[PDB]
């Protein structure tokens, strides 16, 4: 798709060296136009990482280096660190029609060997304000788990419930763990008519369940 | 150095146009090469156009030629990108970027981005509800409390706590898309549990597409 071609994904273990290639043509990298690289950390804007093929802007660690040969460029990261999990994009210029800035398609870097981390789960009942507006939402907040796969189930009393449940896909946090949220929409009469509701979060074979009840003002 | 501030997110109808602004400080606009790069959700970076200092001309990318206009007001150090005949594929974060014109570099500095949503659905500001701390949200010496930001459109919403005076232990979660086509999100802050009788906690919700801000006081459950 992209004028410059990158691998979709690269991985390595902490401390290792990984490389990201960026291949172009005789009308961009092979025409001797510079290659720059950008890093996009989870949830952030891109930022300049390497400029003019091999140079570090102030602030970038010397673990990041770059090179170019022929129609290809490469980004190398030594001493790979968990904070380097990010999307990386190459960029050059292409004279096929006029001036143009061209980008690679991006590479997602995974740092292997990260420890499993169990989810922190908080479950809130409907607020009094929302009930008085004739609505009710249970809110299940799930954070700081690793790896990113989680299953969420809800129960009304002891019985599984699916109606009204809406759950987000896991999303990478700035600390490389993951977050998700699940919402159960009920009427106020349903909320008041059960003994309790529960959110059950299953992660790597183990489950954390939180419960709320309309008879609590805790 | 260079700092960039952009205009706010908004929804536009299909077939309409959008005009995004980028105000520059630290360097005069005449010293800078301005470019625009967009990123559709979950996709890569796409260059829209920008200044070629070697020819001293602004050049547009092939795929936007005839639909995009880039202009500047050097009296106000503000650059503008207008994109017309909007379609679904134009929903994206639009970044202004710049490099010093003395270089060939286009994007040493990236703006914060402006999310433009192309939709026939109208803007809806949020309803904000407190998520009060209780014995079921406490973890000994700390406690979790939050805000529920319900039923807004388009994205994004941002949340701070106590005007940014609470930052450690804030977590604002990505939004859910509900069956209604409206978004909801939550934000939580962990605070000392001893504090809860005496301390005021306020979530500060910003929904730029509706020009709405809400400061919601979160009180202990009673």
């Amino acid at each position: 798709q992209s004028v410059l071609t990158q691998p979709p994904s690269v991985s390595g273990a902490p401390g290792q060296r990984v490389t990201i290639s960026c291949t172009g043509s005789s009308s961009n990298i092979g025409a001797s136009y510079d290659v720059h690289w950008y890093q996009q950390l989870p949830g952030t804007a891109p930022k300049l990482l390497i400029y003019a093929n091999s140079n570090r802007p102030s602030g970038v660690p010397d673990r990041f280096s770059g090179s170019k040969s022929g129609t290809s460029a490469s980004l190398a990261i030594t001493g790979l660190q968990a904070e380097d999990e990010a999307d990386y994009y190459c960029q050059s210029y292409d004279s096929s029609l006029s001036y143009s800035v061209v980008f690679g398609g991006g590479t997602k870097l995974t740092v292997l060997g990260q420890p499993k981390a169990a989810p922190s789960v908080t479950l809130f009942p409907p607020s009094s304000e929302e009930l008085q507006a004739n609505k009710a939402t249970l809110v299940c907040l799930i954070s700081d788990f690793y790896p990113g796969a989680v299953t969420v189930a809800w129960k009304a009393d002891s019985s599984p419930v699916k109606a009204g449940v809406e759950t987000t896909t896991p999303s990478k946090q700035s600390n490389n763990k993951y977050a998700a949220s699940s919402y159960l929409s009920l009427t106020p009469e349903q909320w008041k008519s059960h003994r309790s509701y529960s959110c059950q979060v299953t992660h790597e074979g183990s489950t954390v369940e939180k419960t709320v009840a309309p008879t609590e003002c805790s | 150095q260079v700092q960039l501030v952009q205009s706010g997110a908004e929804v536009k109808k299909p077939g309409a146009s959008v005009k995004v602004s980028c105000k520059v400080s630290g360097y005069m606009l005449i010293e800078l090469s301005m470019h625009w790069v967009r990123q559709a959700p979950g996709k890569g970076l796409e260059w829209m156009g920008g200044f070629d200092p070697e020819d001293a001309e602004t050049i547009y990318a092939q795929e936007f030629q005839g639909r995009v206009t880039m202009t500047e007001d050097t009296s106000t150090d503000t650059a503008y990108m207008e994109l017309s005949s909007l379609r679904s594929e134009d929903t994206a974060v639009y970044y202004c970027t710049t490099g010093p014109a003395v270089t060939n570099r286009p994007a040493d500095y990236w703006g914060p981005g402006t999310l433009v949503t192309v939709s026939s659905a109208s803007t809806k500001g949020p309803s904000v509800f407190p998520l009060a701390p209780s014995s079921k949200s406490t973890s000994g010496g700390t406690a979790a409390l939050g805000c529920l930001v319900k039923d807004y459109f388009p994205e994004p919403v941002t949340v701070s706590w106590n005007s940014g005076a609470l930052t450690s232990g804030v977590h604002t979660f990505p939004a859910v898309l509900q069956s209604s086509g409206l978004y909801s999100l939550s934000s939580v802050v962990t605070v000392p549990s001893s504090s809860l009788g005496t301390q005021t906690y306020i979530c500060n919700v910003n929904h730029k597409p509706s020009n709405t801000k809400v400061d919601k006081r979160v009180e202990p459950k009673s």
